[PDB]
RNA sequence: UGGUAGGAGU
DNA sequence: CTCTGAATCTCTTCCACTCCTACCAAGGAC
DNA sequence: GTCCGAAGAGATTCAGAG
C-alpha cells in the first residue's frame, strides 16, 4: 500500500482530489468571446457557495450562516442577483480529462448560462483536443487572491497564443470558420454585379446584403491600406484594386497595420494562420485576439450563409474509371498467362501485379481529381471558359477544412489495395469506391487493417502516456536559475542534408537561440554576428543574406550552471517573443512537449546530383 | 401470401438476391447448449448425467461399500419467474437424486451385498434458465457469455528468431489437456530437446522416455535409421543402401562391383541414385576414417570377457573399431544421421542428462516437480503414475482427442482420455520432422483451433469440481467402521456443491450482468463471444495478433462489431448464420455446388474444412438457374481470393449478410461507410434508450422484425384464434378450434407487464397492438415491448435532416434540434429508479419505521401518510422524506438531489415474526385482494371459454335453440344428447372442472399463504421497504443523440421553431448536422440514407394527402401498387388484387406518415432505384432543395441536402454526467470520496494535472489545490471561515497523506524524520 | 461503508 | 584455471479521467 | 461474560578457454 499507482505516493500524495470543483458534459458556444467560457447556473450556484455566504453576511438579508445556507437551499431571486456579483471577474480553470499540454488546463472568464453544459470556445477546442461528442471536462476554482491573479496572469486563454513545443500559434479557424472565408474570399467567372467600381467595403457589404452583387463577382473597390512605414506610425495609402466582393467585406474586420495582399488570396486554412501570425508579429496581442474573434464569427456568418451541402451527387466517378479498369485487367491477365507457361517466376509475377494495380489506382486518381477540381465550366459574355470548380466536397478539400486528397480518392475512385494483417499486400485491390456498393468480400479486406489501426491506436494511447511520465520524472528539477554562465563551449547548428533537398532550412533550428562564439562574415577578417546576441528573425535574416552554414550555438548541455541553466543558452521561450525568465520550469515543458506528439506516431550504386554545383 | 401482421404494414423490400435459408433462431445457442447441459440424456456424452456417471462409483479403502446413483430429478421451482424477481430470490430448482449404497459381507465381496440401502437425495439449488435465455440470480437478470478458448490438443509453435539474436528458429510442441498439467517440448539453440511439465524449468527429453521404462537402444532404434556395418575379411566391407544416401557430397570413391560409378569428392544425382538402385549393389567399401564419424548404436560386448567394448550413443573411433576387430562381430550398427535430412537432436540429448535408468530419471523428475522434499522411489512412482496416466488428475476430452489425432495425422477418431507412451513418441517425432523442414507450424488465431465454451459446458465443470469434493468427502466417511447405521442422505452433503455452483453463476467474470435498454442489447449480450474468463487470455497478457481479424472469421465471427477500447477483438460478436459444431468449433452455412448447378441443400462447413473447397462469392448473378454467366466468378481458396472457372467451384455463400452480426446488420446502407465508422454504429444502436413513443425506422435492414420477435420483449401469441378480450393490462385469445386441445379445452391468457424497472434504469412495458375482435395466427405478435412498434425493432424517431453549417452551432459534432422536436415530446424517456429503506437492528434499542419525525415540520409529514410510508403517486422532489426511519439516540431515507419524479409503487418485505405497521396492512390486503381478483377473473373467464365449448358438444343433437335457454344455470354440461356415451364423457369433463376449480382455490390459499408467510431476510433488519421512483427525461443542450452510421453528436442548442430553415412548402427541419463530418471520416451511408428517407417521406406524403380529401379506394390503391411494383428486378412481388379492400384502407392508413422501405446489409438499393423512388414522388431527383433561412428569410445558395434521418438518443444523458461539489464529506486520509455524484465527490485532481499546472509557472494554485481544498483539516477550516469573511488568505499547513505516509513508512522499521 | 472485478464513455 | 563472455533465473512495469452494477469478509466453547 | 506476453535490466551462475 505504498507502492504502485494504488500506493500513497501516486493516488495520494501527487493525485490529491480537489474541492471546490466540478464536472459537466462540453457544448460548442459561437456567442462566447476568446477569453469567456459558459457555466450552468446551479454549477456556478454550487462551486461559489462560501462566496454567496459571505455576500449575504456582509449585505445583510442573512444574519447568520444557518440562515444564508436556508437561502441559498431555497434559490431566492436575492442569491441570483449576489451570485452574478460574485463570478463577476472570478477566472474557473478547465481541464480536459488527458492533460498532455500545458495548454491541457486553461483558465477563462464565467458567464452564467441556462442548462447543464459547458460552452466552450470554438478556437479553444483545437488546443484541448475537444470534439464536442460527448466530452466532458472537469472546472476548478482558485480561491486565494494569488490563485485569482495567477489565473488571470498565466493561464488565461488569452495569453497562450503560441504553443510552447514551438512557435506557431495554438489558435486557429478549423472547421466551419476556414470553410465560410474561403468561400466567402473566392471568385466566379461570371456574377451578378460583375464589372462594377465601388467606393469601399462597406458599399460591398451594401451590395451583397441588398443582393444586387453577388459574393464572388470581380469588381473594383478604393481601399483605405496603412503601412507602419515609420517607427510606431502609420500612413495611409488609397488605390482601385482589382478584388471581388467577398474580399473586400472581408477587409472590414481586418486591422490597420496589416496590409492588403493577405486578404486578395483564397484564403485557405495555412492562408489563415499565416495571416493570424503576420497580426500577432505586427500589431502585438490584443489586436490579434481582436482579430481572432471577428474572424470566428465572420466565418461563421458567411458559412452558414453560404449552405454548403454534400450530397450524392457532388462526388463524381470519373467516365474513364470502366476503361482504366478493364485495361489493368487485360494487363494481369496477360501477365497471369505468361506465368501459366511458367515463362516468369511467381514472386516476379506478383510483384509486376503489384505494379501495374498501382499505376492504375493512380491513373485513376488523377483523372478523377482532374474532372473534379475545374469541374464547373462557365460561360461568360458569350464565349465559354474554364475554371476552379465550386463542387462541394471539392471546396471542402481545397480549403483545408476537411478531408483531403486520400479522402476523396476513396470516396471517388479505387480504394487502392490493402494489407493483409501480417503486412504483405493483396493481389487484387477495392476497385470499387465508397459512393457505389463494396461487396462482402472487399468489405472484410477493409476490416483487416481498420481493426489493425483501431487496435495500434488503442495500445499507442498508453504506451505514449508512459513515455510522457518518464520523460517528466527525468527531468523535473531543471529550472532557469542563473542568468549566464560566461560559458563558450556550445554545439555546432549547420542543416541536415540526408543525400537530397534540406530536410531542416538551418534558420529554423537556430532562431531564438543565442551563439556561443561570434558568427564570422564569409568576408574574410569581418564578423557578421558579435559573440553573445540572440538570433531572432532579422539577425537570422541577415545571417540569410550572407548565408553561412556553420554557427555555433549556446545549449542546454553545454551550461556550466550547477542545479540549473541559464536564460542565455535557453534562449527564447517559444511561447513568447522574450528570452526566457528566471523561475521558469522548462523541463516539465520540454518533457510534455515531446511526449505530446507521441499518440500520433505508430509503433509497427551510382550518386547522381540533381542541381548544378 | 402474407401475414396478418403483414398486412397491416408492408416493409417495401429491395434486393435482387432471393434468400434461400431464413434467419435462423437469434438466441439457439444459449437455449441449445443449457438444454444440453441439464436434461434426461441417457448413454453419457455431454450433460449432467455424464458428470454424474463420471465419478459416483465409490471405492472405499477395505470400507467394503460401494456407493452409486440411480437417476436424478429436478423439482418444481417454488417460485415463479416475476416471483423471484419480485422478492430477490435465485430462480432455481430443486435436484433430487436418487442415490443407492450396497455393502458386501466382511471377507466377502464375491456374493449379494448384506445391505442395499436406496433412498433420494436432495443435493443443491441448480440455476434454471428463464425462456428467453436469461437467469435469474438475485432477483437481477444475469445472462453468460459464452468462452472462447485454445481447443485441447497439440499445437506446435514457431518461435521465430525472438531470442538468441541469430535468426534461428527454436520450434517447440505444446499439449493442452482439459483438465491436467501442460506438457511442453522445446529445442535449445545447440539443437537439443527439452521438456518442460508445467511450465517448470527446462529439463532433457529424453528423460521423459528413460521415465517410461525404455532403453536407450529402443530410444535410437525409434529415433533413428540403422545404417549396418559388417566384418568381412576384404576390406571389411560396409553395407550401405543406395537409397539411403541421396543428394550428398561422397567423401570416399563409390566402387559397386570393381567399377566406380560415383567418384570421391562428388556429390550424387538422381541419375546416379538410380544407377545405383538398379546396381542393388548394397555391399561397399570404405576407408577407415569413414567409419570414425558415425556413432555406434547397440551395446556391443566382448564375448570373450562380457565387458562393454562400447555402450551405444558412443562415437565410434579407431581404438573402438580396432577392438570390436578384435571381438569379431559381424553386425556394426550405426545411426544413420544425415545434417540435410535428419538430426542428431535425440543423440546429443541422450549425450547431455545424467540419468541412465528408470529409477535415475524418476527422481530427477520427482526433484523438479516437488523441489526440497527428499526422493523417494515408490513416491516418485505414484507421481509419474498419477501425472498423466490417472484418469481423475488428467483427461482429454473427446474434442481433445479428436484434436490431438487429427494433428498426428490418425485415423482413429476416439481414444482413451488419458495420454500414452505412443502419443509422447509420436509428438516428439512430428516435433523432430517440423525441425527437419517436413511439415508446418500451427496458427493459434486460425478459427479450427479456437472452441466454443458455452453456459452449458462451464455449469458442467463446476458442477464436477463441487461433486469431487463431496465425493471425497464420502470416501473418508466411508473408512470409517458403520454398518446400516445411517441412511445415504446424512453422508453427503448439499453446501459443497451449492456453494460452488452458487459461486459460478454469481461471482464470475462470464456471468455478466444483463444490460437491458434495447432488445437489440438483450440479443447482442446473449450472442457475445468473450476470450477472457477463467482458462484464457487477459487484457494486458493479450498480444498484437490475437486483436487482428484471421481470414477464418468469414461467416463464423462478425469483423464489425466489436468493443473499440481496451478489449477490442478480445470481445466479438458471433453472426447472423453462424452456429457452433457438435464438438464445439464455429460452422457457417453454404449451399452445395453441382456439376454446374447451384442446388438448395445446405452444408454446415467448418473451419478445417473450409480452406480445401472452393467457395464462391455471395454477390454474384445466378439467373435462377445457376451457371453463373461469367466464367471469372469470384470465390476464396484456402486464406486467399482469385477468380475460378464456373466448373471449379464447389460451394456458395448462402447470403449476403452472413458475414455481419446481428447488430451490425441493422445498419442500411453498411457496403457504404467505412469500417471504423461502421463499428462505431454498431456500438452505439446498443445504447439507444428507449423513446415514449416506439416509432419504426423509414429505411431499415429489413431483419428488425426478426430481432424483434426472437427476443423476449414482445408477447407472440403461441396459439391463434381470435382476440376475445384486450386490455392495457392483459390480452385473451380465443383460441381456433383446430389448434384447441380435445381434453379441457380452454383460451390462453397473456398478462402484459408494465412500466417496470431494467437493469439500466429504464421503463419496460407492453402495450397491445391487437384490437378487439381481430384475428390473429400462430406466431404474430401481440403486444410491442419497449422500443418495438407492430413488431418491428423501432430503437429511435425519423426526422428531418438539413446538412449545413448553421451559425457555429453545430461546429464540430454538435447538434441542433428544433424546438418542435421537444414541443411534441418526441425523444422523452422514462426512467425508473429504486429506492430501498432497511430497518436496521441496532443498540440502543431497534430502529422503527414510524411517522413521527423529530425537529421536522409538519410539510415533510404531510406527505407520508399515518405509518410513515409515502402514498403511492406523489410528486417527491430531491431531499423529500420518504420513510420514517426513526433511530434510536433521525435518519430517514429520501429523495436525493436532483431526483424529481411520481412514486409508482412501494413494496414491504417484512420478517417473520414482527409485527405489521397499518401501511403493510394496506399493502397486503391490497394485493391479497388482487390475488384474488386475478384468480376469480381467470377463472371466470375459463369457465366461460369451457361452458362455450361445451355448448359445441351439445349442438351435435343434445341442445335446441331454447333447450339451453330454458335449462338452469348449474347443470349446461348435464343435458340429454343423441350419443349417450358423449354424455358421460360431458359428466366427467363437469367432475374434471369441478376438481379443477377446487385445485384453483387450493393453489389460490396457497398464494395467499405466500403472501402471508413472512419473507426471508437477512438478519439484522426487521423491515425492507423498497420505494420506486419514475423520472420523466426530457432532451436538452448537453444530451447525445447518434445516428446509425456511427455519426455520434452532442445536442448544442434548443432552437426556436421560427429560427430553423424552412423549404418553399414552409416546414422547418427539425434537425440541422456539419456536412464536414462526411468527407474526413467517409460514411457516405447516411447521405444515401437520407435521401431514401426523403424519397419514403415522399410517398407517405402522397397517399396523405390522397387521403386527407376523401379518394375512391381504386386510385389508392393503384398508387399503392406502382409503389410496391417499383424495382427493376426485387424480389418482393405484392399485388395489392388479392387485398380485401379494407385491408388496403388500413395499410394507407398505417403508411400514411411514412413509406417503410427495406434495404439489405450488402444488397442494398442503388443509386438508380433511389433517384426513381423519388421521381415517383414530386421531389427532385438530385435529393437537394433550395431552403430559406428562418430569421434573415433570405435563400441560402448552394442547394442544400434535406431528408429524414434515423437518430437515436443515446444513454448517456447530461443530467447523470453534470456534477460539482463545494464541500462534503472527506475519506480516512481526509481527502473526498468521490464516488462521483453517489456521495459528493470532489473531481480528481490527477497527477498528469499537476505538471501542467505547473509547468505554468503556477506555484500558488498549485500549493491551494495540493494543501487547502485536499487534505489540510485546519487549513480547510481556516481558508472556509476566512471566505465568508471578505478575506482571501491562505495557510498551507501540511497535507494528512503524507503524515500517513510518515506513520507507513515507520511501520517497516525505517526512520522518518522531519529534521529541523 | 470500504477492497475487488464486470461493462461503457472520451 | 582464473576470468572476460554467455547461459540461466528473477524482478518490475506496462495512461488518464469519469458512469455506474454487483461480489466479498472472525461462534460456539469455555 | 469472555476466548482461540513481452520487454527490458539485472543478479547469479556456468561453461569455455588459456
Ligand atoms: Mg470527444
Amino acid at each position: 500500500m505504498i507502492k504502485g499507482k494504488q500506493g500513497r505516493f501516486r493516488q495520494n500524495l501527487l493525485g490529491k482530489r480537489v474541492d471546490y470543483s466540478g464536472r459537466s458534459v462540453i457544448t460548442v458556444g459561437p456567442y462566447l468571446r476568446l477569453h469567456q467560457c459558459g457555466l450552468p447556473k446551479k454549477m456556478a450556484l454550487e462551486l461559489f457557495k462560501p462566496f454567496i455566504y459571505g455576500k449575504l453576511e456582509l449585505r445583510g438579508l442573512a444574519t447568520t450562516i444557518k440562515a444564508a445556507k436556508k437561502m441559498v437551499e431555497r434559490e431566492e431571486a436575492v442569491v441570483w442577483d449576489i451570485l452574478d456579483e460574485v463570478i463577476r471577474e472570478h477566472p474557473v480553470l478547465l481541464n480536459r480529462a488527458p492533460t498532455l499540454h500545458r495548454l491541457g488546463i486553461q483558465a477563462f472568464e464565467p458567464v452564467l448560462i441556462e442548462g447543464k453544459a459547458i460552452q466552450l470556445h470554438p478556437l479553444v477546442c483545437a488546443a484541448y483536443n475537444a470534439d464536442f461528442d460527448g466530452d466532458q471536462m472537469a472546472v476548478h476554482v482558485p480561491l486565494t487572491l494569488e490563485a485569482q491573479l495567477e489565473a488571470r496572469a498565466l493561464m488565461m486563454s488569452t495569453n497562450n497564443i503560441l504553443s510552447p513545443a514551438n512557435g506557431e500559434p495554438i489558435i486557429v479557424p478549423s472547421q466551419d470558420v476556414v470553410l465560410g472565408l474561403y468561400y466567402m474570399t473566392r471568385d466566379c467567372v461570371n456574377a451578378k454585379g460583375e464589372g462594377m467600381v465601388l467606393t469601399g467595403p462597406k458599399e460591398a457589404e451594401r451590395l451583397y446584403r441588398s443582393g444586387l452583387a453577388s459574393l464572388h463577382a470581380r469588381v473594383k473597390v478604393r481601399i483605405t491600406e496603412y503601412e507602419k512605414d515609420a517607427n510606431g506610425e502609420l500612413v495611409a495609402k488609397t488605390s482601385l484594386k482589382d478584388t471581388t466582393v467577398g474580399r473586400a467585406i472581408l477587409w472590414m474586420i481586418v486591422p490597420k497595420g496589416l496590409p492588403y495582399s493577405i486578404v486578395n488570396q483564397a484564403l485557405g486554412k495555412k492562408a489563415i494562420s499565416k495571416m493570424l501570425n503576420t497580426c500577432y508579429r505586427i500589431l502585438g496581442l490584443k489586436p490579434t485576439v481582436i482579430f481572432a474573434d471577428q474572424i470566428m464569427y465572420t466565418g461563421f456568418a458567411y458559412a452558414a450563409r453560404s449552405g454548403a451541402s454534400v450530397g450524392i451527387d457532388d462526388m463524381v466517378i470519373p467516365e474513364k474509371k470502366h476503361e482504366i479498369i478493364s485495361e489493368a485487367e487485360a494487363e494481369v491477365a496477360e501477365i497471369q498467362e505468361q506465368f501459366q507457361s511458367g515463362l516468369v517466376t511467381a514472386g516476379e509475377r506478383y510483384n509486376k501485379v503489384i505494379d501495374i494495380w498501382a499505376a492504375a489506382n493512380d491513373r485513376v486518381s488523377k483523372a478523377m481529381m482532374d474532372n473534379l477540381q475545374t469541374e464547373t465550366v462557365i460561360n461568360r459574355d458569350g464565349q465559354e471558359e474554364k475554371q476552379v470548380s465550386f463542387n462541394s466536397i471539392y471546396m471542402m478539400a481545397d480549403s483545408g477544412a476537411r478531408g483531403s486528397a486520400a479522402q476523396i480518392r476513396q470516396l471517388a475512385g479505387m480504394r487502392g489495395l490493402m494489407a493483409k494483417p501480417d503486412g504483405s499486400i493483396i493481389e487484387t485491390p477495392i476497385t470499387a469506391n465508397f459512393r457505389e456498393g463494396l461487396n462482402v468480400l472487399q468489405y472484410f479486406i477493409s476490416t483487416h487493417g481498420a481493426r489493425k489501426g483501431l487496435a495500434d491506436t488503442a495500445l499507442k494511447t498508453a504506451n505514449s502516456g508512459y513515455l510522457t511520465r518518464r520523460l517528466v520524472d527525468v527531468a523535473q528539477d531543471l529550472v532557469v536559475t542563473e542568468d549566464d554562465c560566461g560559458t563558450h563551449e556550445g554545439i555546432m547548428m549547420t542543416p541536415v542534408i540526408e543525400g537530397g533537398d534540406v530536410k531542416e532550412p538551418l534558420r529554423d533550428r537556430v532562431l531564438g537561440r543565442v551563439t556561443a562564439e561570434d558568427v564570422l562574415k564569409p568576408g574574410t577578417a569581418d564578423i557578421l554576428v558579435p559573440r553573445n546576441t540572440l538570433l531572432h528573425e532579422q539577425w537570422c535574416d541577415l545571417l540569410e543574406e550572407n548565408s553561412v552554414d556553420a554557427v555555433k550555438v549556446r545549449s542546454v548541455v553545454s551550461c556550466d550552471t550547477d542545479f540549473g541553466v541559464c536564460a542565455h543558452c535557453y534562449g527564447r521561450d517559444l511561447a513568447r517573443g522574450h528570452i526566457i525568465n528566471k523561475g521558469e520550469a522548462i523541463g516539465v515543458i520540454a518533457a510534455q512537449s515531446i511526449g505530446e506528439p507521441g499518440t500520433q506516431l505508430t509503433m509497427r550504386s551510382s550518386i547522381q546530383v540533381k542541381n548544378k554545383g | 401470401v402474407y401475414s396478418y401482421t403483414e398486412k397491416k404494414r408492408i416493409r417495401k423490400d429491395f434486393g435482387k438476391r432471393p434468400q434461400v435459408l431464413d434467419v435462423p433462431y437469434l438466441l439457439s445457442i444459449q437455449l441449445d447448449s443449457f438444454q444440453k447441459f441439464i436434461e434426461q440424456d441417457p448413454e453419457g456424452q455431454y450433460g449432467l448425467e455424464a458428470a454424474f456417471r463420471s465419478v459416483f462409483p465409490i471405492q472405499s479403502y477395505s470400507g467394503n461399500s460401494e456407493l452409486q446413483y440411480v437417476s436424478y430429478r429436478l423439482g418444481e421451482p417454488v417460485f415463479d419467474v416475476q416471483e423471484c424477481q419480485i422478492r430477490g430470490v435465485t430462480y432455481s430448482a430443486p435436484l433430487r437424486v436418487k442415490l443407492r449404497l450396497v455393502i458386501y459381507e466382511r471377507e466377502a465381496p464375491e456374493g449379494t451385498v448384506k445391505d442395499i440401502k436406496e433412498q433420494e437425495v436432495y443435493m443443491g439449488e441448480i440455476p434454471l434458465m428463464t425462456d428467453n435465455g436469461t437467469f435469474v440470480i438475485n432477483g437481477t437478470e444475469r445472462v453468460i457469455v459464452s468462452q472462447l478458448h485454445r481447443s485441447p490438443g497439440v499445437f506446435f509453435d514457431s518461435d521465430k528468431g525472438k531470442t538468441h539474436s541469430s535468426g534461428k528458429v527454436l520450434y517447440n510442441a505444446r499439449i493442452i489437456p482439459y483438465r491436467g498439467s501442460w506438457l511442453d517440448f522445446e529445442f535449445d539453440p545447440k539443437d537439443n530437446l527439452f521438456v518442460r511439465i508445467d511450465r517448470r524449468r527446462k529439463l532433457p527429453a529424453t528423460i521423459i522416455l528413460r521415465a517410461l521404462n525404455y532403453t536407450t537402444e529402443q530410444i535410437l532404434d525409434l529415433f533413428f535409421e540403422k545404417v549396418i556395418f559388417e566384418i568381412r575379411d576384404n576390406k571389411l566391407q560396409m553395407e550401405l543402401v543406395p537409397e539411403r544416401l541421396r543428394g550428398e557430397t561422397a567423401s570416399f570413391d563409390i566402387e559397386a562391383n570393381g567399377k566406380v560409378y560415383v567418384e570421391k569428392g562428388r556429390r550424387i544425382t538422381a541419375r546416379h541414385i538410380r544407377q545405383l538402385e538398379k546396381d542393388d549393389v548394397k555391399l561397399i567399401e570404405v576407408p577407415v576414417e569413414y567409419i570414425a564419424g558415425k556413432v555406434v548404436a547397440k551395446d556391443y560386448i566382448d564375448e570373450s570377457t562380457g565387458e562393454l567394448i562400447c555402450a551405444a550413443n558412443m562415437e565410434l573411433s579407431l581404438d573402438l573399431l580396432a577392438k570390436l576387430s578384435q571381438s569379431g562381430h559381424k553386425r556394426i550398427e550405426t545411426l544413420f544421421t544425415n545434417d540435410l535430412d535428419h538430426g542428431p537432436y535425440i543423440s546429443e540429448t541422450l549425450r547431455v542428462d545424467p540419468t541412465n535408468d528408470r529409477l535415475s530419471a524418476l527422481v530427477e523428475i520427482y526433484r523438479m516437480m516437488r523441489p526440497g522434499e527428499p526422493p523417494t522411489r515408490e513416491a516418485a512412482e505414484s507421481l509419474f503414475e498419477n501425472l498423466f496416466f490417472s484418469e481423475d488428475r488428467y483427461d482429454l476430452s473427446a474434442v481433445g482427442r479428436m484434436k490431438f489425432n487429427r494433428s498426428l495425422l490418425r485415423e482413429e477418431i476416439e481414444g482413451s482420455g488419458i495420454l500414452s507412451k505412443d502419443d509422447i513418441i509420436d509428438v516428439m517425432k512430428k516435433l523432430i520432422d517440423i525441425r527437419n523442414g517436413k511439415g508446418e507450424v500451427d496458427d493459434i488465431d486460425h478459427l479450427g483451433n479456437r472452441r466454443i465454451r458455452s453456459v452449458g459446458e462451464m455449469a458442467e465443470n463446476q458442477f464436477r469440481v463441487g461433486l469431487v469434493r463431496v465425493e471425497r468427502a464420502v470416501k473418508e466417511r466411508l473408512s470409517l467402521g458403520d454398518l446400516d447405521t445411517l441412511m445415504p442422505q446424512d453422508m453427503i452433503n448439499a453446501k459443497p456443491i451449492s456453494a460452488a455452483v452458487k459461486e459460478f453463476f454469481g461471482s464470475s467474470q462470464l456471468s455478466q450482468f444483463m444490460d437491458q435498454n434495447n432488445p437489440l442489447s438483450e440479443i447482442t449480450h446473449k450472442r457475445r463471444i468473450s476470450a477472457l474468463g477463467p482458462g484464457g487470455l487477459t487484457r494486458e497478457r493479450a498480444g498484437f495478433e490475437v486483436r487482428d481479424v484471421h481470414p477464418t472469421h468469414y461467416g463464423r465471427v462478425c469483423p464489425i462489431e466489436t468493443p473499440e477500447g481496451p478489449n477490442i477483438g478480445l470481445i466479438n460478436s458471433l453472426s447472423v448464420y453462424a452456429q457452433t459444431n457438435e464438438y464445439g468449433f464455429l460452422e457457417t452455412p453454404y449451399r452445395k455446388v453441382t456439376d454446374g448447378v447451384v442446388t438448395d441443400e445446405i452444408h454446415y462447413l467448418s473451419a478445417i474444412e473450409e480452406g480445401n473447397y472452393v467457395i464462391a462469392q455471395a454477390n454474384s448473378n445466378l439467373d435462377e438457374e445457376g451457371h453463373f454467366v461469367e466464367d471469372l466468378v469470384t470465390c476464396r481458396s484456402k486464406g486467399e481470393s482469385s477468380l475460378f472457372s464456373r466448373d471449379q467451384v464447389d460451394y456458395m455463400d448462402v447470403s449476403t449478410q452472413q458475414v455481419v452480426s446481428v447488430g451490425a446488420s441493422l445498419i442500411p446502407f453498411l457496403e457504404h461507410d467505412d469500417a471504423n465508422r461502421a463499428l462505431m454504429g454498431a456500438n452505439m444502436q446498443r445504447q439507444a434508450v428507449p423513446t415514449l413513443r416506439a416509432d419504426k425506422p423509414l429505411v431499415g435492414t429489413g431483419m428488425e422484425r426478426a430481432v424483434a420477435v426472437d427476443s423476449g420483449v414482445t408477447a407472440v401469441a403461441k396459439r391463434g384464434g381470435v382476440v376475445q378480450y384486450v386490455d392495457a393490462s392483459r390480452i385473451v385469445i380465443k383460441v381456433n378450434e383446430d389448434e384447441m386441445y380435445p381434453g379441457e379445452a380452454g383460451i390462453d391468457i397473456y398478462n402484459l407487464t408494465k412500466y417496470t424497472r431494467s437493469n439500466q434504469n429504464t421503463c419496460i412495458n407492453q402495450m397491445p397492438c391487437v384490437s378487439l375482435g381481430e384475428p390473429v395466427e400462430r406466431g404474430d405478435v401481440l403486444a410491442d415491448g419497449p422500443s418495438t412498434d407492430l413488431g418491428e425493432l423501432a430503437l429511435g424517431q425519423n426526422m428531418r435532416v438539413a446538412f449545413m453549417p448553421w451559425n457555429g452551432y453545430n461546429f464540430e459534432d454538435s447538434i441542433l434540434v428544433s424546438e418542435r422536436v421537444v414541443q411534441e415530446d418526441r425523444f422523452t424517456t422514462i426512467h425508473i429508479q429504486e429506492l430501498a429503506c432497511v430497518s436496521r437492528d441496532t443498540k440502543l434499542g431497534p430502529e422503527e419505521i414510524t411517522a413521527d419525525i423529530p425537529n421536522v415540520g409538519e410539510a415533510a409529514l404531510s406527505k407520508l401518510d399515518e405509518s410513515g410510508i409515502v402514498y403511492i403517486g406523489a410528486e417527491v422532489t430531491g431531499g423529500d422524506i420518504l420513510v420514517g426511519k426513526v433511530t434510536p439516540k433521525d435518519s430517514s431515507l429520501r429523495v436525493p438531489n436532483g431526483v424529481s419524479g411520481t412514486v409508482i409503487d412501494v413494496q414491504v418485505f417484512t420478517r417473520d415474526g414482527v409485527e405489521k405497521d397499518k401501511r403493510a396492512l394496506e399493502i397486503e390486503e391490497m394485493q391479497l385482494k388482487q390475488a384474488k381478483k386475478d384468480l376469480s377473473e381467470e377463472l371466470q373467464i375459463l369457465e366461460a371459454g369451457l361452458f362455450s365449448r361445451i355448448r359445441a358438444v351439445l349442438v351435435a343433437g343434445g341442445v335446441e335453440a331454447e333447450k339451453l335457454d330454458k335449462l338452469p344455470r348449474d347443470r349446461w354440461l348435464e343435458l340429454g344428447l343423441t350419443d349417450e356415451e358423449k354424455q358421460n364423457q360431458l359428466e366427467q369433463l363437469a367432475e374434471q372442472y369441478d376438481e379443477l376449480k377446487h385445485e384453483f382455490e387450493k393453489k389460490l390459499e396457497a398464494k395467499r399463504r405466500k403472501i402471508t408467510q413472512g419473507d426471508d431476510l437477512a438478519p439484522g433488519v426487521l423491515k425492507i421497504v423498497k420505494v420506486y421512483l419514475a423520472v420523466k427525461r426530457r432532451i436538452q443542450p448537453g444530451d447525445k443523440m447518434a445516428g446509425r452510421h456511427g455519426n455520434k453528436g452532442v445536442i448544442s442548442k434548443i432552437n426556436p421553431i421560427e429560427d430553423m430553415p424552412y423549404d418553399e412548402n414552409g416546414t422547418p427541419v427539425d434537425i440541422v448536422l456539419n456536412p464536414l463530418g462526411v468527407p474526413s471520416r467517409m460514411n457516405i451511408g447516411q447521405i444515401l440514407e437520407t435521401h431514401l428517407g426523403m424519397a419514403a417521406k415522399g410517398i407517405g406524403d402522397k397517399i396523405n394527402a390522397m387521403l386527407k380529401q376523401q379518394q375512391e379506394v381504386a386510385k389508392l390503391r393503384e398508387f399503392i401498387q406502382r409503389a410496391y411494383d417499383l424495382g427493376a428486378d426485387v424480389r418482393q412481388k405484392v399485388d395489392l388484387s388479392t387485398f380485401s379492400d379494407e385491408e388496403v384502407m388500413r395499410l394507407a392508413e398505417n403508411l400514411r406518415k411514412g413509406m417503410p422501405i427495406a434495404t439489405p446489409v450488402f444488397d442494398g438499393a442503388k443509386e438508380a432505384e433511389i433517384k426513381e423512388l423519388l421521381k415517383l414522388g414530386d421531389l427532385p431527383t438530385s435529393g437537394q432543395i433550395r431552403l430559406y433561412d428562418g430569421r434573415t428569410g433570405e435563400q441560402f445558395e448552394r442547394p442544400v441536402t434535406v431528408g429524414y434521418m434515423y437518430m437515436l438518443k443515446l444513454n448517456h444523458l447530461v443530467d447523470d454526467k453534470m456534477h460539482a461539489r463545494s464541500t462534503g464529506s472527506y475519506s480516512l486520509v481526509t481527502q473526498q470520496p468521490l464516488g462521483g455524484k453517489a456521495q459528493f465527490g470532489g473531481q480528481r485532481f490527477g497527477e498528469m494535472e499537476v505538471w501542467a499546472l505547473e509547468a505554468y509557472g503556477a506555484a500558488y494554485t498549485l500549493q491551494e489545490m495540493l494543501t487547502v481544498k485536499s487534505d489540510d483539516v485546519n487549513g480547510r477550516t481556516k481558508m472556509y471561515k476566512n471566505i465568508v469573511d471578505g478575506n482571501h488568505q491562505m495557510e498551507p499547513g501540511m497535507p494528512e497523506s503524507f503524515n500517513v505516509l510518515l506513520k507507513e513508512i515507520r511501520s517497516l522499521g525505517i526512520n522518518i524524520e522531519l529534521e529541523d
